[PDB]
DNA sequence: AGGGACAAAGGGCTTTCCATTTATTTA
DNA sequence: TAAGCAAAGGGTTGACGAAAGCCCTTTGTCCCT
């Protein structure tokens, strides 16, 4: 008959990037890092709602918080650390025969291009989500367990093939097929033109006095650990009108665009977990999204 | 009221003013104290799987029994005996010590051992009292977990919960 | 002549902050006041009176909903229910770091009273809690107020706790005033006619219900009398004040 | 048709202006560069208020920041940069569908001319403002990927036809149609005299803290960037009655005189870009407008 | 002399009955 | 010292049930042929 999911089944984080930091280097020297910081500017611009035309003619003014690299420095620095986990498939919450059915109907996936896949998403330097426009030339260093390399020029939407990523594609498919973990120290170098502006990811504000305010550690401009790991895994080319390569969540869904590309068309993670459980065969270019999903995290409820 | 307390005394029957219920659900101990009860006090209300006959607007025993004093107006006695009696045919005791917790007091020249159980008063009075009247210090519980309806009646019917108050002093900076 | 002996700064874990159906947080005073008893009986030092403040405190949980742990399964007759998480009942449990005082009367040398004070932390536990660190205890001597000025000048930092009582009932003064009420004793109800259930076999058991009082939460470095501050034993099945009512 | 403009659609800069930077250089030691640094200076007043008019007997005391050219320096020195970026008509939040009819409405407006008000801009000095008026000649230097362009001091409000704008505006031209970007290192050089006061943009106090407080970046005098993207996209033209040249604005707003120039007669931004992405043909004038706009920013959603 | 009935005692599984405020809120 | 301090878009879901009733089985208790 049918094989359900745990009424709990939790899928723990088998990535585990931290907050990168935003730091400001020359280009032809980049050891005297110093740190962006996020300052609190004001803005005194114009009441401009798609409604409320009558409010046309009287400015607003709000506090945003702004960084900038400053005017001595060239070259913008995003420093972080990701940590590629194995133990993929054993579920943290939950785990009897819909972790186990999955281990037996999930042992044969294509964990390589999984891995080049990811490892080209932080080195074509897709994490950045706003500083590659208006950067003339990028250059992302990766480090691992001592041993360093260097990537200039990746055109990110159509992944191509070449050999710096791939090995490195063959130590974190090695890791996630297995046991254990592999930790890429990233570091992103964007010559963004002289004193040019970085973006940080916001963080939510409630009822606040500051309409825009950058992530924080000890004064300095920072990045969100999510949105790396968000960025880490814009992979996904398997839905409907395969296009963009975006991040991949069980209804295939990015919230800017407002719309899921793999909801209600019965392509959803869930729906392709339920006939492998049930033992139905899944196809080669799914079951790594399913992979994919599984090094994600999330819920599978019931 | 005749009708559905003929339906309370047909079915298991207990009130009280004294339970260990609110501790653990396994403890089915039920003692209905005489001296204590003044003219505001409060009583709650079991019986097996929390069932009853509604009367007519969704109305069950205990907001009836709990109304101002309502349970006074029958247990004074100017309400004739023939409800008196039935009412007094329902309040029993039932001994019960599984589950609690058993602890010991120094009286005079040794020990003895009591079992503390929960009061019914405080509980409601409790709803009624921190929340109405804007004391802002209290922590807001239910018993017990996804069916909190396997107690009493009186858990039964709120299913917020009740009130504790809090017990953090302020601390050494 | 009296003795003082004081255990500074101990982290209690795991103690069950359910005093009461009502009462959540801090154990009664009847917790402290058989701390003396549990050591009169398993170590054998009568203790008179007992005190307490608290330099730290938290009950474990979020700003209005503390709770409880995932139960066991630690009951006969669910044996298919066993797989589901549990039954749960509130139990909330709290951490804290304690000053304590107990009056003790030794006629003997203060060399002794420290080591078997000692063992006897290690053995006992407060509330159900779990000791961790605890300052090494001394013993203070004081015949009038001047000499117990001496203690009260070496608990800063602490809160001690004094009591307040009650003016007509419990959640009333509650209200009014803004104070804090917890258990200070307990009445008999009923005699429970079967002693085969018991943990003793012997003394009789009676059913209690907890009686309430208010208090109040005060800076060691200002409160007049420590007798205000101490607990002892009362009447009947119930704990009162050395000094009274603050 | 009526695709409504998303309940959340956002459009980011496509023009990058950077925190421009004061400094007194003299106008023929072009190369010594004295930083202009801001100042604090106590100043005792008068209130001149149309009301109540028994306070003007008694005076009062408000401590302002100002920022004065060295005496031995008779020029200013303005740096900044501006970083043109294209791929002007994909949105950043909303962006699908709606945005694609606009792409496909919007593949025949004059680039050319757009990017040529858009550095004509520059080519004089709107920028400056205050900093322009007492200057016996403007000279503005753009470089732009190994070409130095001098200009003079063009008339601002009208537009004049000239060789050494129209390249760079082609280079603009070229990307804004386009994919990539394009950087203008452009510095601005006024003799306003020894000494004479220079005009920051200035940034908000507390309460009561200063009168006036200039933006500072590490004590120098600074430029907003937001100013300077003011001054760059203030070409609109093309509202009923055109007499001066104003910024792009989705209502046509110039706060400063409280006046809606297109707020109101279907000339606001959200008529014509309805209109446009519903079917109806537009103009030269308006099109150009709504991708200028485009340009700008901003949310456009109710 | 021992399996077979007579019946208590555990034990798994099967409903069930709910409806108030959903708090706000920190020193 | 005086005049003006923005808009949308969403805010998770999964476990957390004692007691009466209904059958099923097992082993105290008793029986002759």
């Amino acid at each position: 008959t049918k094989l359900k999911a745990p009424a709990v089944l939790a899928y723990s984080r088998k990535i585990n990037p931290t907050n990168a930091l935003m730091f400001a280097v020359n280009w032809s020297d980049r050891d005297n890092t110093t740190a962006v910081m996020v300052g609190t500017k004001t803005v005194a611009g114009t009441q401009s709602v798609r409604g409320n035309p009558n409010d046309a003619d009287k400015g607003n003014i709000q506090t945003v918080n702004f960084a900038n690299l400053p005017h001595n420095k060239n070259t913008l620095l995003v420093k972080y650390n990701v940590k590629f986990v194995g133990d993929v498939f054993k579920a943290e919450l939950g785990g009897g025969e819909y972790s186990n059915t999955l281990q037996t109907a999930l042992e044969n996936t294509d964990f390589g291009t999984l891995a080049y896949r990811y490892v080209y998403n932080i080195a074509a330097g897709r994490t950045l989500w706003r500083n590659r426009v208006g950067a003339e030339s990028i250059e992302t260093v990766i480090t691992v367990n001592d041993q360093t390399f260097t990537f200039s020029d990746l055109l990110v939407n159509e992944f191509d093939e070449d050999v710096d990523v791939a090995e490195i594609a063959d130590m974190v498919a090695g890791v996630l097929s297995g046991e254990g973990f592999v930790t890429l120290k990233v570091e992103h170098y964007m010559l963004l033109g002289e004193g040019s502006e970085v973006f940080p990811s916001q963080e939510f504000v409630e009822n606040s006095k500051l309409s825009k305010q950058l992530f924080d550690l000890n004064g300095q401009a920072a990045m969100h650990d999510q949105k790396i790991g968000n960025a880490i895994r814009t992979i996904d080319t398997w839905y409907e009108d395969a296009t963009t390569p975006i991040a991949v969540e069980p209804y295939g869904s990015v919230v800017r665009n407002g719309v899921a590309y793999r909801a209600g068309n019965k392509t959803d993670l869930f729906t392709l977990m339920d006939g492998a459980v049930n033992g139905k065969s899944l196809t080669e270019e799914d079951q790594m999204f399913v992979t994919a999903n599984l090094i994600r995290g999330g819920v599978f409820g019931g | 009221i005749k009708e559905m307390i003929e339906d309370f005394i047909s079915k298991g029957g207990l009130i009280f003013t004294h339970s260990g219920r609110y501790t653990n659900t396994n403890n089915s101990c039920f003692i209905f104290n005489k001296n204590d009860i003044g003219v505001d006090t409060k009583v709650d209300m079991y019986t097996p799987k929390s069932a009853g006959i509604k009367n007519e607007e969704g109305e069950n025993l205990w907001q009836v029994l709990n109304k101002a004093n309502m349970f006074y107006r029958i247990y004074s006695g100017e309400l004739g005996e023939e409800l008196q009696y039935l009412l007094k045919s329902c309040c029993t005791a039932k001994e019960d010590v599984t589950t609690l917790p058993q602890i010991y007091f120094k009286n005079g020249e040794g020990y003895d051992i009591l079992v503390p159980i929960g009061n019914a008063h405080n509980l409601i009075s409790g709803t009624e009292y921190l929340w109405e009247h804007k004391y802002y210090n209290t922590f807001t519980q239910k018993l017990g977990g996804s069916n909190p309806q396997n107690c009493t009646h009186a858990c039964n019917k709120m299913r917020g919960g009740f009130k504790q108050f809090n017990c953090t002093p302020p601390q050494v900076e | 002549m009296r003795k003082f002996i004081i255990v500074k700064n101990v982290k209690v874990d795991g103690i069950n902050a359910k005093s009461s159906d009502i009462t959540v947080g801090m154990p009664p005073a009847t917790t402290f006041c058989g701390l003396g008893e549990t050591m009169s009986i398993k170590t054998g030092i009568v203790v008179k009176a007992v005190s307490y403040g608290s330099v730290k405190f938290e009950v474990r949980g979020s700003r209005f909903n503390t709770s409880v742990t995932k139960f066991a399964w630690q009951d006969r007759g669910n044996g298919g229910k066993a797989n589901n998480n549990s039954p749960i009942q509130p139990k909330p449990l709290a951490d804290g770091v304690f000053t304590l005082c107990f009056e003790v009367e030794w006629e003997d040398c203060a060399e002794v009273l420290v080591d078997k004070v000692t063992n006897f932390i290690n053995t006992a536990r407060i509330a159900g809690g779990t000791i961790a660190s605890f300052n090494k205890p001394f013993v203070k001597v004081a015949k009038d107020a001047e000499e117990l000025a001496s203690v009260k000048n070496a608990m800063m930092p602490c809160y001690v706790v004094v009591d307040c009582g009650v003016e007509v009932n419990i959640f009333e003064d509650a209200v009014n005033r803004k104070l804090q009420p917890m258990v200070n004793g307990y009445k008999k109800l009923e005699k429970i006619v079967d002693n085969k259930h018991m943990r003793d076999k012997f003394t009789p058991a009676y059913l209690a219900t907890p009686t309430y009082t208010m208090i109040g939460y005060k800076m060691v470095s200002n409160v007049d009398n420590f007798d205000q501050a101490l607990w002892q034993y009362g009447e009947n099945t119930k704990v009162k004040t050395i000094g009274g009512i603050y």
